[PDB]
């Protein structure tokens, strides 16, 4: 019976990948004085499934240069792994309960970055390698702050289950007691899904492609659903932690209807985002986050150790 | 370097306590108020000993009252211990929280009948 | 030996080990660090280490991704090697497979001394403890025990990255 | 129209609907209809595992109440 | 010991033997290093777990703590040694003999 | 008073974050050691029963120790209940 | 580098010996050598010179590998006996693990040719650092295991040590390598005493020590770094070279010198446990250090080479800088002989 | 200006407020918990004594019954000089039975997720 | 158990994929198409040649930091304690050496880039 | 060398961790607690020459609880011997050994 939940968490998750597609190019022509997909399909509806057609039935390439093992190998991990993030997070009840949620989903964001680093090294191609080298550079940058982050929010929590942050917010949302993290935590995931205005690993202003510039038809097809896949579970996450919605034990669809609901409103202000400002310097980037976010984050975590202590508000569990 | 005694399989039977963990925790709180005294004997047996063959009779003693306890609240009001542990039981993690009002009646029932 | 699962784990661990230790590309090396990484995470978890593994999990993807980096500006060749494009990688890693299976043959079909002792085998779950107590996990503990107990491993650790730092910044300076 | 973006935003709902109602549905149909058990810590397996002994049928979600007592 | 230790401790020997032999890249050889720590980790966990020795659960924490800058100590040197040379290879480092 | 508030004051328009930083640590170093909820912090720590409270064998001349977990004596909670 | 960071790094160094001689805790040890090892590479570089960035190399990637093998040691006697103190050692594989890491840590042959490389690379003062208080941390180890220790495995390596390091001091025309060579061969004689008496094991560390400060330090002030340099120092200061002339006929052993004291003890010392043929042959072998130790002699003091014309300018100024525990050490290294019962008060 | 970092600070204080007193009554509520595993705790112990107890000696009488004729073994001998009690293996009493509840008592809490 | 379930049906999917890309469609794979793509013209070098990194001394820095959240992380279990002034001490004490190490190298020119 | 300064100035830095009979937090004792214990108290002032021959029972007993190796090997034997007795089929293992126990609380 766990195989029918197992598919049952898949395959809704790649049908909202590509229709959230859709959904991105017609919040960008409605904000860009456009209309956007509207002719396959009534409103544009039948546009995923003739995108997804088109790239299996046409050829994928084979680079003369490349390392074929590990060409191949990247976007499989990519795509696994972006399957696989979505396990752990209670709706509000989770297909796999762990002690900790946090830090695995941490870890396996981590394992995320390699299927970009092989795509780019195995291309053998040089702007893949740029590309590659802008993803070493940008996972340089956001992981530290945003490990701190996620320490400093769960001390309010009192363990890292992801079931207890329901009950954690019974009462109020997270983002009233710690607004100024979210802020940063909300940037970090910018950064960690490689999104505008960090969309520096794929920047077509400069990279033509980035690191997927070789490839082509599944394997493309493969990265660019590991991407929206990876954007809407982190804005799950950040819709978990911060914005804690009520849960009844006898009617657990209530609760999926809100976290739902406020995992759109997120997905829906990183399609405004995208379309509102320019792109960073992969360097403006790491001097960002090191020298402006890292404080910030460091005096917060001594803030949020401080603050149950000096108020005796320490969560319940050990 | 010698042969370990073991109670043969009579010596181990006794009456078991066939309620689940439901049940318990909902009877936590008055089991412990009321079977207080055999129970601290049995565990001050077990921490001066330190072997559970030694005072197997402690333990039979501890069911005998866990079985009197649940006895006296299935004679005196059943019905509202059962829709107390039926809402204990629904809970994922059995939550006292989860419903004070089956637990007021039943402090109820069990204050003005025993 | 029940489903083989710790046995299983421990090879493929030992299997990685071989394949970042025969020295191919920097890159391979890393990718089999990592494998055997993951396994490692993987055999711990199921000891009832969950924190340890990840964390171990954790920092080393991490400073496997730093090599990823220092490899593709210092450690690159012209034509990288691979664990089949070489004579040597290629004897160190059948070497080394080799004698990870004559290993485990001897210690599990004969009872045979390596270099410390023997073993009997009938699988991981002998040596456990049964115990049976706690709202609480004792490995978080243990771990959480560190800033009441280890004062002085705190004092000592901080004092080692702080001058780490500093090690850093002067090895680096050149000139 | 701006509300022809909401038939993709409807249909991005109903997809991320089903995820959590069939899990939830799933636990209350394979654990007897109460929200199926949690066990962070060995006390509370244990428990499950007196439950599943004392049931009688293997199923830890079988519960025994005062009928047993005699 | 069970069969779990005695590949851990092979692994172990096998990282060891690979740092020990030298093909061209110090690159290698740091790997090697850094796998012989992850060994470690390993066993040592494995060795707490099961004997329950509840005060050590933080020993192999900061045992990564000593690997990182152990690694990063490595990895100092070997910038300064390509600065010197263009390449990272252990045949350069002979100006000294014995 | 004159020097630092002038420095304060550039350092404000310069550099914000690392003012907002520098306070907000400098508040989390000093404030727990001017608190009165530190106390209760430390003692909410300690009333929580984490394991098996075993009894002490009689001897006879235990006054401060309670025969039934009800009995008047023993530590007492109330002060938590309204906290 | 910063006078401030060179004076943090060399605190932190000896912070990390001490650490490693006053825990309890074989964690702890560790992470004392480890700490020592981190705040020592640097002190190797002070100066940036590719040779010191090789040196710095090697000394890295042999400290790495000893620890290793030190913590697998300690890893295993946990194993086999769930004890952390550093106490009788008690498994055998764990205890030959523990006996070739510190070996290799010390130097001790056939895990000795990092030491001529590292001393060549590097400066005097940081050769000096390197050979006289590096010493310090694998000895006091070693100093409370010696009970477990493998008599067999133990002096094989010190004869080893005290054959290679005299026969490799022969070939030698720089003067760090010789010295180097020579800390090899006295590494051999603390160790080869160390299994009966850790005594005399310190007794001859402090001896060694005072010796090769007074030699640092003189070449130091006579500043060579080479044969044909230091035979030059006649012409400028006779008297350095006289002092470095006795110096080393303290180091070959000849009495009445202060340098015959240990080697005299650990002898008196074997023979009690019935030990005839390794002090022989020990005592035979060092007359190859007392050989390249005469030929360093002739070459410096006993004969006079030729001059350059700039060394007149030289007459005309002074040794600025001054070394204070200069004659101290000097003293020490020539004439205590007679004190020698002092010894009592190491133990 | 002032009127952000006004605001922000206000609700920043009001969150403080109501995490202060819903994670003091949490606090209690555990304790309440932990007080009821407390009271429930003899009754396990006295059936995991019992049962444990019980499964020694079926082992032991399945060790009798296959030790016919072994030459000098003796029936429930101990590894142990000592003569206290020794905690089981847990590879002592799941030894001789079946590999399903072996995997449910060493893996049983383990895989439960 | 069901954690490696779903790890090999989420490797199981992505590998089916990625044969139906490579299976289902013609190719007509020749020289030119396969070659490597730089905007139109041949490449010069190779893509494997040294790539000079101008954050080197960051990449160490994060490599130092990353075994400091690691320490970090046990602080929600660690606020249990009874020595709630001790625990508190160190972890200040171990943050504010953070706080140093960040500001002994952002002083020391260490975050700059190389030119 | 051992310059012990934690006994002169009665510090304990690290004294602490060095057995696992020495106050784990929230109490939890070691798997061998009582072995190690007996040990210790046996063999505390005699010295190590004396420890390790007149307290080498107490030793034995801690290393056999900490990996268990007779233990394997009796266990071994009865397995061993009922399989070669399953084999040529004179043995009939008892159900409750066969997963038809019925189970108790
Ligand atoms: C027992 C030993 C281990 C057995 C298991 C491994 C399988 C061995 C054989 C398969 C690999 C080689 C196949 C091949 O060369 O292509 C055939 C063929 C070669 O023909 P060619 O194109 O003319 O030759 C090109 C040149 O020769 C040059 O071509 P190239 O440069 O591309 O060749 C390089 C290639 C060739 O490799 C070799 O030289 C020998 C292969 C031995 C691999 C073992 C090395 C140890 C590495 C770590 C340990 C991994 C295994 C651990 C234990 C497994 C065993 C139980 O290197 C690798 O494949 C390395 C990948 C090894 C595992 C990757 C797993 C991904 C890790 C993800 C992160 C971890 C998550 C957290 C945990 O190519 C094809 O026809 C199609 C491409 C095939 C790709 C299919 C998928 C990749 C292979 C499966 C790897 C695992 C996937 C999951
Ligand atoms: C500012 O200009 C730009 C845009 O604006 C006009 C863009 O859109 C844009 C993005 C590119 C678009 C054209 C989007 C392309 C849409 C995808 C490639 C389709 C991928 C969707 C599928 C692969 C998902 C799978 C399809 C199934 C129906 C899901 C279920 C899966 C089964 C197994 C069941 C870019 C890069 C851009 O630059
Ligand atoms: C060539 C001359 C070498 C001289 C060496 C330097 C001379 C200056 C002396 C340095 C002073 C440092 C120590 C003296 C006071 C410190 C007090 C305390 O720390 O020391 C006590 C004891 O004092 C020292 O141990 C002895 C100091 C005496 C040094 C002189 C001996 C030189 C050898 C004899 C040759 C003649 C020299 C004549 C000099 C003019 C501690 O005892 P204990 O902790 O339990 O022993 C540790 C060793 N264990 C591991 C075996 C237990
Ligand atoms: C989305 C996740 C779930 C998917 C669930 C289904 C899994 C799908 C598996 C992925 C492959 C499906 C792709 C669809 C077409 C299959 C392609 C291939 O299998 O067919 C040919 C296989 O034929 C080969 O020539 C092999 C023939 C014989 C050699 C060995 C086969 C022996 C089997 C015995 C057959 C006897 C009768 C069997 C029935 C009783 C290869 O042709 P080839 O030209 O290369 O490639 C181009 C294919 N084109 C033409 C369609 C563009
Ligand atoms: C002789 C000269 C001394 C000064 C020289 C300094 C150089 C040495 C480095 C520091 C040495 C001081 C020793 C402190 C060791 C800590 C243990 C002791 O202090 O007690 C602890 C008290 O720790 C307190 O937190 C105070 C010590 C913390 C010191 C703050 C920072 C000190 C760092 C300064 C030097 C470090 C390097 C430089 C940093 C910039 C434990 O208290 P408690 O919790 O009851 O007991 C726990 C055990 N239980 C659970 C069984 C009950
Ligand atoms: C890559 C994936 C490696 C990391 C897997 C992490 C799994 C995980 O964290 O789940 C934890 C989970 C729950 O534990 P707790 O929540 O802490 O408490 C249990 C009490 N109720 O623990 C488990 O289920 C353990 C089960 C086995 C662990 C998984 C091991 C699988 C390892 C996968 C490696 C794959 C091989 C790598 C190379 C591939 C090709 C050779
Ligand atoms: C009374 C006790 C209270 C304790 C202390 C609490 C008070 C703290 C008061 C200050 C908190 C402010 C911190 C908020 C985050 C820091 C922001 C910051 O300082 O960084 C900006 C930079 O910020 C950015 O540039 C962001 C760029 C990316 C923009 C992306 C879209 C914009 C945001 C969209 C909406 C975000 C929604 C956040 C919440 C989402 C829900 C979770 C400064 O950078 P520079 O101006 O370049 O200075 C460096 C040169 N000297
Ligand atoms: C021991 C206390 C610990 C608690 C507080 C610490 C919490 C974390 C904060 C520290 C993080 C690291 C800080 C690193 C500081 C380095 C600053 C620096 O070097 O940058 C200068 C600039 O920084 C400065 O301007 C100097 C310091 C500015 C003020 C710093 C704080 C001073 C005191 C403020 C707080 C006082 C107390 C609180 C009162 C607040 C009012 C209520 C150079 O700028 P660049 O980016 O390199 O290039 C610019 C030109 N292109």
């Amino acid at each position: 019976m766990f195989m029918i939940n197992i598919l049952s968490l898949i395959i809704p998750i790649l049908l909202a990948v590509a229709f959230l597609t859709l959904v991105e190019r017609k919040v960008l022509g409605y904000m860009q004085l456009r209309k956007g997909p509207n002719v396959v399909g009534p409103y544009g509806l039948l546009q995923p499934i003739a995108d997804a057609l088109k790239l299996f039935t046409k050829e994928p390439l084979r680079p003369a240069t490349s390392s074929i093992s590990m060409f191949i190998i990247a976007p499989i991990l990519a795509l696994s792994l972006a399957l696989t993030m979505w396990v752990p997070l209670p709706m509000p009840y989770p297909l796999i309960n762990m002690n900790l949620g946090v830090l695995f989903m941490l870890a396996m964001s981590s394992l995320a970055v390699y299927s970009i680093l092989w795509s780019g090294w195995a291309s053998n191609s040089k702007y893949a390698l740029i590309g590659a080298l802008r993803a070493v550079a940008q996972t340089i940058s956001y992981e530290v702050t945003l490990a701190i982050i996620l320490l400093s929010v769960l001390l309010m929590n009192g363990s890292y289950t992801l079931s207890t942050l329901i009950t954690t917010q019974e009462h109020i949302w997270m983002i009233f007691t710690s607004w100024p993290l979210a802020m940063m935590w909300f940037i970090s995931t910018l950064a960690e899904t490689n999104r505008a205005p960090f969309d520096l690993t794929e920047g077509e202003s400069e990279l033509v492609s980035g690191f997927n510039v070789e490839y082509a038809a599944g394997p493309f097809a493969m990265f660019f659903m590991a991407e929206y896949a990876n954007i809407i579970m982190m804005n799950a996450f950040t819709a978990i932690l911060f914005l804690g919605a009520s849960h009844d034990p006898h009617t657990p669809e209530l609760y999926t209807i809100n976290f739902v609901l406020k995992t759109l409103a997120l997905t829906i202000t990183f399609l405004w985002i995208r379309a509102s400002y320019p792109r960073f310097r992969y360097d403006q980037l790491m001097h960002l986050l090191w020298k402006s976010f890292l404080p910030l984050t460091l005096a917060l975590c001594m803030w949020h150790i401080s603050l149950p202590i000096m108020t005796a508000s320490i969560p319940p569990q050990s | 370097p010698g042969i370990v005694e073991l109670p043969t399989l009579e010596d181990l039977k006794v009456q078991e306590v066939k309620v689940s963990s439901s049940v318990l925790k909902a009877a936590a709180h008055h089991y412990g108020a009321q079977c207080d005294k055999p129970n601290k004997e049995f565990m001050l047996c077990r921490w001066e000993e330190k072997d559970p063959r030694r005072c197997l009779e402690e333990g039979k003693l501890v069911n005998q009252c866990a079985l009197d306890f649940f006895r006296q609240i299935k004679r005196h009001c059943a019905e509202p211990f059962t829709e107390y542990w039926t809402c204990i039981d629904y809970s994922g993690l059995q939550l006292f929280r989860h419903c004070r009002k089956q637990q007021a009646k039943f402090d109820e029932c069990v204050l003005d009948k025993l | 030996m029940t489903m083989y699962i710790a046995f299983i784990l421990s090879t493929i661990f030992v299997i990685g080990f071989v394949g970042f230790s025969s020295k191919p590309s920097p890159i391979y090396g890393g990718l089999g660090l990592i494998v055997s990484g993951g396994v490692g995470c993987g055999i711990v978890l199921n000891f009832g280490g969950s924190f340890l593994g990840l964390m171990v999990f954790l920092i080393y993807l991490g400073g496997m991704l730093v090599v990823f980096g220092y490899t593709t500006a210092m450690a690159t060749e012209m034509y990288p090697e691979v664990w089949v494009s070489n004579k040597t990688v290629f004897g160190a890693f059948v070497s080394g497979l080799m004698m990870e299976f004559c290993m485990v043959y001897y210690a599990l079909k004969e009872e045979e001394v390596e270099i410390i002792f023997k073993f009997n085998g009938l699988g991981d779950w002998v040596i456990y403890d049964t115990g049976d107590s706690g709202f609480f996990s004792e490995e978080a503990m243990g771990i959480a025990a560190l800033y009441s107990y280890g004062t002085w491993l705190v004092i000592v650790t901080g004092w080692s990255l702080l001058i780490g730092v500093v090690v850093i910044m002067e090895i680096t300076r050149g000139n | 129209m701006w509300f022809e973006i909401l038939p993709g935003i409807a249909v991005m709902a109903a997809c991320l609907f089903i995820p959590g109602m069939a899990t939830a549905h799933i636990h209350k149909f394979t654990n007897g209809g109460k929200e199926k058990r949690v066990a962070h810590f060995s006390y509370q397996w244990n428990l499950m595992e007196r439950d599943r002994r004392i049931s009688g049928v293997n199923r830890y979600h079988v519960t025994k109440g005062l009928e047993n007592i005699d | 010991m069970p069969l779990v230790y005695m590949n851990i401790i092979m692994a172990f020997a096998i990282a060891l033997a690979g740092l020990l032999m030298y093909r061209s890249h110090l690159m290698s050889s740091l790997l090697c290093l850094e796998g012989m720590m992850l060994s470690l980790f390993i066993m040592s966990t494995l060795i707490i777990l099961n004997t329950h020795f509840t005060l050590a659960n933080m020993m192999p924490i900061i045992l990564l703590v000593f690997a990182a800058c152990e690694a990063a100590l490595g990895l100092s040197l070997l910038v300064m040694v390509s600065n010197t040379y263009g390449t990272d290879y252990v045949q350069n480092l002979n100006l000294l003999q014995c | 008073a004159g020097r630092i508030a002038s420095f304060l004051k550039n350092a404000w328009a310069k550099e914000p974050v690392l003012v907002a930083s520098f306070a907000i640590g400098g508040l989390a170093i000093i404030l727990p050691s001017l608190s009165p909820y530190t106390n209760y912090a430390i003692r909410i720590n300690r009333a929580t029963p984490y394991n098996y409270p075993v009894p002490l064998r009689d001897d006879g001349n235990m006054p401060d120790v309670p025969s039934h977990p009800q009995d008047p004596q023993g530590p007492s909670l109330e002060w938590l209940k309204n906290l | 580098m910063n006078p401030i960071i060179y004076t943090t790094l060399i605190m932190t160094v000896m912070s990390g010996t001490m650490l490693v001689m006053i825990s309890s805790h074989w964690l702890l040890i560790w992470i004392g050598f480890e700490m020592n090892l981190l705040a020592m590479i640097p002190v190797l570089m002070k100066n940036f010179n590719p040779r010191a960035t090789e040196a710095a190399t090697k000394y890295f990637l042999t400290q790495a590998t000893a620890s290793m093998m030190l913590m697998m040691a300690i890893i295993i006697n946990l194993l086999y006996s769930g004890q952390w103190t550093i106490t009788k050692m008690f498994n055998p594989v764990a205890m030959t693990m523990m006996t070739m890491a510190l070996a290799m840590k010390l130097g001790l042959s056939p895990f000795h040719f990092w030491v001529p490389e590292v001393t060549q690379g590097i400066s005097l003062q940081a050769g000096l650092l390197l050979l006289t208080w590096q010493k310090l941390a694998p000895l006091s180890v070693l100093c409370q295991i010696s009970q477990s220790i493998n008599p067999n495995l133990m002096l094989t390596m010190a004869m080893l040590s005290i054959l290679i390091g005299g026969w490799g001091g022969l070939n030698q025309t720089q003067l760090r390598k010789i010295m180097a060579y020579s800390s090899i061969a006295h590494m051999g004689w603390m160790t080869a005493v160390l299994p009966y008496n850790t005594t005399m094991t310190i007794l001859n560390l402090l001896i060694y020590i005072t010796m090769t400060l007074a030699m640092f330090m003189l070449l130091i002030h006579s500043s060579a770094t080479t044969t044909l340099s230091l035979s030059h120092t006649w012409n400028k200061m006779p008297v350095i070279t006289s002092l470095m002339m006795v110096t080393l006929l303290s180091m070959g052993g000849l009495p009445p010198l202060s340098g015959f004291m240990p080697k005299w003890m650990i002898i008196q010392e074997m023979t009690k446990n019935e030990s005839i043929i390794m002090p022989t042959l020990m005592a035979m072998t060092a007359l190859l250090n007392l050989y390249f130790y005469m030929r360093l002699a002739y070459s410096s003091s006993l004969t006079m080479f030729p001059s350059t014309n700039n060394m007149k300018m030289k007459w005309q100024f002074e040794h600025t800088k001054q070394m204070k525990l200069l004659p101290t050490m000097i003293v020490l290294s020539t004439l205590v002989l007679p004190m020698t019962p002092a010894l009592s008060s190491l133990n | 200006g002032y009127s952000m970092f006004a605001v922000g600070i206000g609700t920043l204080l009001f969150g403080y407020w109501s995490m202060m007193k819903w994670n003091r009554e949490r606090r209690r509520l555990q304790i309440e918990d932990f007080e009821a595993r407390i009271a429930l705790m003899p009754l396990f112990q006295a059936e995991k004594d019992r049962r444990v107890l019980q499964m020694l000696r079926e082992n032991l009488e399945e060790e009798a019954i296959i030790m016919k004729d072994v030459p000098d073994w003796k029936v429930g001998e101990s590894v142990f000089h000592t003569t206290r009690w020794v905690t089981p293996m847990m590879g002592e009493l799941y030894g001789l039975r079946t590999n399903e509840e072996i995997l449910s008592a060493t893996y049983g809490f383990i895989w439960y997720t | 158990m069901n954690i490696m379930l779903t790890l090999l049906t989420n490797v199981t999917l992505a590998s089916l994929l990625v044969l139906i890309a490579f299976w289902l469609p013609q190719l007509n794979a020749y020289s030119e198409k396969t070659s490597p793509y730089e905007c139109g013209f041949d490449p010069m070098g190779s893509a494997r040649l040294p790539f000079s990194m101008k954050f080197f001394l960051v990449a160490i820095t994060f490599l130092l930091f990353d075994l400091e959240i690691a320490l970090l992380l046990p602080l929600p279990w660690a606020s249990q304690t009874n020595n709630l002034k001790t625990m508190l001490t160190m972890a200040l004490f171990l943050l504010i050496l953070l706080a140093a190490s960040l500001a002994y190298e952002w002083t020391q020119k260490g975050l700059e880039w190389a030119e | 060398p051992f310059f012990d300064v934690q006994k002169r100035l009665g510090l304990d830095l690290d004294r602490w961790m060095t057995i696992q009979s020495a106050e784990q937090p929230h109490k939890i004792p070691g798997r061998c607690h009582a072995f190690e214990k007996e040990w210790i108290e046996c063999a505390h002032g005699i010295g190590g020459i004396r420890a390790e021959k007149e307290c080498k029972i107490e030793f034995d007993d801690f290393v056999e609880c900490l990996l268990r190796q007779k233990t394997m090997k009796r266990l071994s034997a009865i397995k061993r011997q009922r399989d070669k007795l399953i084999k040529e089929g004179k043995y009939t293992p008892p159900p409750h050994h066969l997963g038809k126990e019925d189970p108790r609380p």
